[PDB]
DNA sequence: GTAGCTGCTTTATTGCAT
RNA sequence: CGCAAUAA
DNA sequence: CAGCTAC
């Protein structure tokens, strides 16, 4: 198993567990406060499809690369560019991974880190709690109802209009394929 | 001034029969029953009583009764206690275990 | 042989930690046995083979540490608990101080 | 619905790897463990971000055997549905009984109660498929579901989906 | 009983005696923080004796021709005759020297000597005496400036509780003070010249020891003393095969226990 | 050390709540639920009924099952059952509290007879003590036996405030046999206080009044100490005696329990059939008994209630006393393995620290070595030199922790080891060994010498190690431990070794010295009386070891 | 302070505490013919302010409760009139290094 | 909380039990196949080879020592003086 | 002023009987 | 299992 | 049978 860095004190009774519905209650787990390392507060910390596939190429990568410090003493294109990082710096065994890549690279609604970069900057100014902000952005949306209906949880956190633009934007920025 | 003679006496005993015992040891005694407040039996009725663990207490003649109310005070043993620990069969802090034991990966390279 | 009381106090005295923790134990009970994470229990359900680990009633199958003590001591608290008293086994301290 | 939590985990560590690339033989064997690991209260264990910051502190030896215990913190991404979720995924399998969509790492499945009536179960089709008036649903076809329920199971969470309510199709 | 009475007390890392609750039992184990088994029966002298050959012992003054040193010792010595600032430490020093004994007849109104205490500064002399031929004839080679100085500085490391504040460093004088008056003692100016010839090699070697040796004196945390002590106490306790007072085995009970009615009561009114 | 390997996570125990068990936790613990009394014979047919042992609990006969736990035998620890009373019973035990807490809170409401409104009382909530809280409290309000409406506040006696209600009188309680008896007071009216009635009157019992008496919240309400659910404890806790086959063995507690269950029973059985209301009532304190006696049977209310052959009957209560008994005799001290015992013998051939054992213990008494490339070779040898000579070993265990049996393994002559490999080897000369005679009232009592394999059956000691262990040779014996594991003799070797323990730090004095011969002799060997010639003052020279042949 | 010659009523000493901040003692005649810190045997002992106490406190890395205490009837104690708190500073002799500071908190 | 490696208080020499411990546990680690790291001349003997890493102060260990409040220091082996 | 309560040195060795 | 011995 | 707390 594995432990995370919040210490809920045990009271016997084990009892409580709410239930998870996307009305932002999230399994305690994933409050929109958690502890950091640093032990530091911060905001979860909510990943949307495709910032995500960066993410993971990222690090998946660069771990290539510390994994090698140590040796001397376009859609279907990425498709073979990752089975390559993954059978290199990866399990092999860990065959999620491998479908997360797929699944993650494939729907994935951008490609440039700068897309990415402002699709973030403009979602991050509303106050949405990041389950819906990675949402509103890892999912195609026309009206505002499409969104207020598939992301339930906004339905008074914004006007149409507004959610609007922002919908709109994002059919933009939404680098093409 | 109480210490003093409680001390004075058990030292007085020890001497009538020639044998030699240093200070410290029977001021420690003296002590751990002059602390507290005033005289502490080393008896069931004095010491066993007081505050310490549950457990521990428990290793010495009220056994069960101590036990029994201590589920029903709901206490709490830190298993700070030599006896505590012996029951559990864990290495008591003290000597050998009053302290940690590290491999610190830097020195762990630097020596090679 | 025994090693009772008299003998302990001397090894208490000094001050030979494992060696003392190795006649209680090695030497003698040492048993695994498993628990509750929460309510510091021997119910545990515990499989070890296909790893299931339960304790319904707390349910679980999750928090369940598994710790070593002496076979004279899962019986000391067995009885306990037959006596109806529950003596709770935390694998970590909370209260501090 | 993707996150970045910070974990840590306690490995046991022989005597025998108490060499110099030891600080590597911990970190590599976190990775054998974690990655690719589920929980239900983290759910998918996916990857480890930044692989050269890895704290594994000071271990401290287990007495009765060499067998260092170090605290290995870190961070890594995971994702672990939930219930009135919305997610897209590629279909898998299908069935008299409904389809499988795979979203990511996970499997939901839909019933085919939990879809819409003017679609049916076409049996003599192959691959096997489901059939609206201006809808085929097979196979590679890609869907958009509702994530009803989630039944953690061994190291695998699945749930259930419907794709009866507005705007829940193919794309 | 005195073994469960005791059992958890030990010495911690901070240097203080505790049980299973951290509760100070004593700030220093024993008043002095050292291990029983470093302890010698010592005599300091600076306490029995006459008013008179007290003087004579420790008394230096260099502004006299029958109280100074005696050029025949000290190498530098006529040069030093009349020296006024070295006097200045000479009586700084032997001012030290009576404070010590008033102190001594303060704490040990009996007027017993001879008492336990680590580094045995005795034989730790007798050892540098052969170990570097040393004849009772040659002058030293010490000023005064070096005796006096060197063993004002030797104190300073007698370190038995380490601490860094006002409070801690506080109980370290107290901790050590008796030690170091028997040290002060056994190396006033004359006794070390005089007593015993020490060339300043010799003399920066007992130093040397006295140190490393006390160090070595020290209590170690860990040490856990509360079953020991319980022991050295019941152990005597055995061996007791038995002014009409009740003593002995029967009376030890009759303490431990806390009982009203001694079967003897008594009471000395001086 | 429990065999089978444990995905499970590995700690030590940090912290040890005390509590009571809820009526409810027993059940959800339970799996097992226990309504026959018998032990089983489905029909005489050798098993187990559903009804006690193994009605899913632990099992016997050498057989896995165990609500498929498997393991069998060593390995599953016990399977709490339980048993549902037919009406409340008290706890032998907390019946002296549960007799203090109703002199404390009334009946009929459930609250306090001493509110912050009396000032008395206010000290006492606030001495922080679970123990003296409730110690002062009772001493309080034992005394006030009229649950009051209305009282003076901290303003004026002339303003008499008001609170909880139902002044309803209380009755001084008295103890009888299991029972609690109390007057209402012209003229007395004595009642009988039953459980069911008690029980009731402390649930109501405030929340923050539980607190205020030393109890807690969660882990020991006083409503608890009464007992509804019966926690049964598994085979391994009241353990069989089977000899061979067809013949019984049943503990002592498996008696206790057969009959609270039998007692229990014979309760239902009359308040769902020809109740003759209070000819029950009359056999509701047979419960009250066994129950009691289960976890207690020296009381003073004397029925010992002893098992058909005037034996009385071991209450778990009786199996904790100290001495003799679980804590002080199961756990603060055991029996141990790698141990031996003979008689001590003298011998002014031995360094102090030395400690002659007789080859015969040499090959009994053993240490796990484990194959190392530094002795890979001398093990191979003591492995193949077989269990019988004396430099040997007895035992060559493998990582798959299995045992190869040196004296019989139709391999003894072979077997390579393997890095890793663990091989059981005879104590050989200079291995630390714990060495002690009783009763070891010293910290010199036990000590460390080295070991020296010698003929004869007789531990051979050096004299002047001799007056620390306070023995002699007038048939006094000693006992020997050898250390297991490379930690641990390190331990005794640094902290233990004998020319450690040389100077007591009980007397800041040596505790060992030179004694009758060699005393008397270095004596007359002294005087200026006293000389030797050459010959003789040169096999002097030659004996001892340390001669820098320097005649 | 209150110098009582054989006894004070058990009506009158009930108003005592009644007047705080300011606060009152009463002690016997025959209980003050002579000076118990006087005696051979008594180590003189001295408050601290809650700062020197505060002080100790931290510097020993103590909880209030871990300090050994001196009754509150205490012949010495009310020699000084402590309070539920307040700490004493015991320095007297040793056979072992002349002083030893010890200290005792008041219950 | 811990304590700076600068401001600790205890002795600055190994307790007789640290040594005697860390020479065992050591010891026990070595016997398990360790990495040993020093020149074993001839060495073959477990609690003689840390008798010798111990004594070149090339022991890849820190003592944990703990104060009656639950802070505690951290030494090494290195660091601490081996009198004894 | 009367009543109720809990402990008794350490290991070991043997006979015993139902 | 309880008794009785007996060693030091 | 104390020696001592509890009633
Ligand atoms: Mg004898
Ligand atoms: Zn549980
Ligand atoms: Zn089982
Ligand atoms: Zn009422």
């Amino acid at each position: 198993s594995t432990s995370t860095f919040q210490t809920r004190r045990r009271r016997l009774k084990k009892v409580e567990e709410e239930e998870n519905a996307a009305t932002l209650q999230l399994g305690q787990e994933f409050q929109l406060k958690q502890i950091n390392h640093q032990g530091e507060e911060e905001e979860l910390i909510a990943l949307n499809l495709s910032e995500a596939r960066l993410v993971i190429k990222e690090a998946l990568v660069e771990r290539r690369r510390a994994f090698k410090r140590s040796q001397k003493k376009t859609r279907e294109k990425e498709l073979e560019s990752i089975d390559v990082l993954l059978e290199q710096t990866t399990g092999g065994n860990n065959k999620d991974l491998k479908n997360t890549m797929q699944y993650l690279t494939n729907f994935s609604r951008f490609r440039d880190q700068e897309t990415v970069g402002a699709v973030i900057q403009l979602l991050k100014s509303t106050g949405l709690h990041p389950f819906e902000v990675a949402q509103l952005g890892s999912l195609a949306c026309d009206t505002a109802d499409e969104a207020k209906t598939l992301i339930p949880s906004l339905n008074n956190k914004i006007s149409d209009d507004e959610l609007e633009r922002i919908l709109k934007e994002l059919s933009n920025l939404e680098t093409l394929y | 001034a109480g210490r003093a003679a409680l001390y004075k006496e058990v030292y007085n005993v020890i001497a009538s029969d020639g044998s030699y015992v240093n200070y410290r040891h029977m001021a420690l005694l003296v002590d751990v029953m002059t602390t507290q407040g005033g005289l502490t039996s080393v008896t069931r009725h004095g010491f066993n009583r007081s505050n310490t663990g549950a457990l521990m207490r428990c290793s010495f003649e009220e056994t069960v009764e101590i036990l029994f109310e201590a589920g029903a005070s709901a206490e709490l043993d830190d298993c700070r206690g030599v006896s505590e620990n012996v029951i559990l069969g864990q290495m008591a802090p003290i000597g050998t275990g009053a302290f940690d034991v590290m491999i610190d990966e830097e020195s762990l390279v630097k020596y090679m | 042989l025994r090693f009772g009381e008299m003998e302990r106090d001397c090894m208490i005295a000094h001050g030979a930690a494992s060696f003392l923790k190795e006649r209680l134990m090695e030497a003698s009970d040492a048993f695994r046995v498993h628990i509750c994470g929460i309510c510091g229990l021997m119910t545990v359900i515990a499989k070890l083979n296909h790893n299931q680990f339960e304790c319904k009633g707390c349910d679980n199958k999750i928090d369940i540490y598994q710790i070593h003590i002496p076979y004279a001591a899962k019986l000391l608290f067995q009885e306990l608990m037959a006596m109806n008293i529950t003596p709770r086994l935390y694998t970590d301290r909370s209260r501090d101080f | 619905m993707f996150f970045i939590k910070d974990l840590s985990l306690n490995i046991t560590l022989h005597p025998s790897f108490f060499g110099p690339r030891m600080k590597q033989y911990l970190k590599t064997k976190l990775l054998e463990e974690v990655e690719g690991s589920c929980t239900g209260k983290f759910g998918y264990i996916l990857c480890v971000l930044d692989y050269d910051n890895i704290d594994i502190q000071r271990g401290r030896i287990l007495p009765t055997d060499g067998s260092a215990e170090f605290n290995v913190k870190y961070r890594a991404v995971v994702f672990k549905p939930f219930k009135g979720e919305v997610v897209d995924g590629t279909v898998v399998s299908c069935s008299q009984h409904g389809f499988e969509v795979q979203v990511g790492p996970m499997k939901v499945f839909v019933t085919k109660h939990l879809m819409p009536q003017d679609l049916t179960f076409n049996a003599g089709s192959n691959p096997p498929s489901y059939q609206s008036s201006e809808d085929v649903i097979t196979i590679k076809s890609r869907i958009r579901v509702k994530i009803e329920g989630c039944i953690s199971q061994v190291s695998s969470i699945h749930a259930i989906g419907s794709i009866k309510e507005d705007y829940l199709g193919a794309i | 009983r005195l073994v469960k009475a005791l059992e958890d007390i030990m010495v911690h890392y901070d240097n203080t005696t505790r049980n299973s609750l951290g509760n100070v039992i004593q700030f220093i184990y024993g008043e002095d923080g050292m291990d029983a088994a470093h302890i010698e029966k010592q005599s300091l002298d600076t306490i029995g004796g006459s008013d008179a050959a007290f003087e004579k012992r420790y008394r230096v003054d260099l502004l006299n021709t029958d109280h100074t040193l005696d050029p025949s010792l000290l190498e530098s010595g006529s040069e030093i005759l009349g020296d006024l600032k070295l006097q200045v430490l000479l009586d700084e020093e032997y001012k030290q020297l009576v404070k010590d004994r008033k102190f001594l007849r303060e704490v040990f109104v009996d007027g017993e000597a001879n008492w336990p205490l680590p580094v045995n500064i005795r034989r730790i002399i007798q050892n540098a005496q052969q170990t570097f031929h040393i004849d009772h004839t040659k002058p030293s080679d010490l000023t005064i400036k070096d005796i006096v100085l060197g063993v004002k500085d030797l104190q300073e490391n007698l370190l038995v509780l380490r601490g860094k504040n006002e409070i801690i460093q506080n109980a370290q004088r107290d901790a050590v003070t008796l030690f170091c008056c028997l040290l002060r003692s056994r190396l006033a100016t004359r006794r070390v010249l005089q007593e015993y010839r020490l060339t300043k090699q010799a003399f920066d070697w007992v130093l040397s020891n006295i140190e490393a040796q006390f160090l070595r004196s020290v209590v170690h945390p860990g040490e856990m003393v509360g079953v020991l002590a319980a022991q050295s106490i019941g152990e005597p306790a055995t061996q007791m095969t038995l002014k009409k007072v009740t003593s002995g085995v029967p009376r030890l009970k009759e303490i431990l226990n806390v009982a009203k009615n001694m079967k003897t009561p008594s009471l000395t009114v001086y | 050390v429990g065999q089978q390997y444990s995905s499970a996570p590995l700690r030590t125990v940090k912290e040890v709540q005390f509590g009571l068990f809820s009526p409810e936790e027993v059940r959800a613990i339970s799996v097992a639920k226990i309504r026959f009394p018998e032990t089983m014979d489905e029909t005489q047919t050798r098993a187990k009924i559903g009804g006690l042992n193994d009605p899913r609990l632990g099992s016997i006969d050498r057989n896995l099952k165990c609500q498929t736990c498997q393991e069998g035998m060593n390995e599953c620890p016990g399977h709490f059952g339980h048993i549902d009373l037919a009406k409340p019973v008290f706890h032998v035990g907390f019946i002296a509290k549960i007799k203090k807490v109703c002199e404390c809170v009334c009946m009929h409401c459930g609250k306090l007879l001493l509110d912050e409104h009396n000032e008395l009382m206010r000290q006492a909530l606030a001495i922080k003590d679970s123990k003296k809280r409730f110690a002062a409290i009772w001493t309080l309000c034992k005394t006030k036996m009229v649950c009051e409406t209305d009282v003076p506040s901290e303003d004026d006696p002339t303003q008499l405030v008001s609170r909880g209600g139902c002044g309803n009188t209380q009755p001084t309680i008295r103890k009888d046999g299991l029972k609690l008896v109390g007057s209402w007071k012209d003229e007395p009216e004595l009642r009988v206080l039953s459980t069911e009635e008690i029980l009731n009157i402390f649930k109501h019992i405030s929340v923050k009044d539980f607190t205020s008496l030393g109890f807690n919240e969660v882990f020991s309400r006083p409503e608890w100490m009464i007992l509804t659910c019966l926690p049964v404890p598994p085979p391994p806790v009241r353990p069989s005696i089977s000899f061979n086959e067809s013949q019984r063995g049943e503990d002592d507690l498996t008696f206790k329990l057969a009959d609270i269950l039998k007692a229990n029973i014979s309760l239902e059985t009359l308040e769902h059939n020809g109740a003759p209301h209070h000819a029950i009532e009359e056999a509701e304190s047979l419960l009250q008994f066994h129950v009691a006696t289960y976890m207690d049977n020296d009381i003073a209310g004397q029925p010992q209630a002893l098992q058909k052959s005037g034996r009385p009957v071991k209450s778990i209560r009786a199996r904790l006393k100290g001495k003799e008994g679980r804590i002080r005799g199961n756990l603060m001290g055991k029996r141990v393995d790698f141990s031996a015992r003979t008689v001590i013998s003298g011998d002014p051939n031995l360094e102090l620290d030395q400690v002659g054992v007789p080859k015969s213990i040499a090959k009994t008494l053993t240490y796990p070595e484990v194959v190392t490339p530094y002795n890979i070779d001398r093990l191979t040898q003591l492995v193949r030199n077989g269990p019988n000579e004396h430099p040997g070993a007895k035992y060559v265990i493998r990582d798959s922790g299995d045992r190869i049996d040196l004296r019989y393994s139709k391999r003894a002559g072979d077997i390579q080891l393997q890095y890793g490999w663990k091989v059981e080897r005879h104590i050989m000369d200079n291995d630390p060994v714990l060495f002690n005679r009783q009763p070891s009232l010293h910290k010199m009592s036990m000590m460390a010498h080295r070991v020296k394999v010698i003929p004869y059956s007789t531990f051979r000691l050096n004299l002047s190690v001799t007056s620390p262990y306070n023995a002699d040779f007038d048939g006094d014996e000693m006992n020997l431990h050898v250390p297991q594991s490379e930690e641990t003799r390190a331990e005794l070797s640094q902290l233990c070794a004998v020319p450690l323990q040389i100077v007591s730090p009980q007397s800041n004095k040596p505790c060992m010295g030179i004694v009758q011969d060699t005393l008397c002799g270095i004596r007359k060997l002294t005087l200026r009386d006293t000389f030797i010639e050459l010959d003789q003052v040169l096999n002097m020279l030659y004996w001892v070891p340390d001669w820098d042949g320097v005649i | 302070i209150f110098v009582y010659q054989n006894n004070i009523t058990p009506s009158a000493m009930k108003l005592v505490p009644s007047i705080p901040p300011a606060t009152i003692e009463t002690f016997n005649e025959a209980a003050l013919v002579v000076n118990i810190t006087h005696h051979e045997l008594v180590p003189k002992h001295i408050r601290l302010s809650s700062d020197e106490k505060r002080e100790l406190l931290k510097r020993y890395r103590l909880k209030e409760s871990q300090l050994p205490r001196i009754q509150r009837a205490d012949p010495v104690a009310l020699y000084l009139g402590l309070k539920r708190g307040e700490v004493v500073k015991i320095i007297r002799k040793s056979e072992t290094s002349g002083r030893y500071a010890s200290y005792r908190i008041c219950m | 909380k811990a304590i700076p490696k600068d401001q600790r208080a205890t002795t600055p020499y190994m307790t007789k039990y640290e040594r005697a411990r860390i020479l065992g546990t050591r010891a026990l680690q070595i016997s398990m196949n360790a990495p040993v790291f020093v020149d074993l001349e001839g060495e073959t003997d477990p609690l003689r080879i840390a008798m010798k890493e111990l004594a070149e102060k090339k022991i890849p260990l820190v003592i944990r020592r703990y104060l009656p409040d639950g802070s505690f220091e951290d030494w090494s082996v290195e660091e601490l003086i081996v009198d004894l």
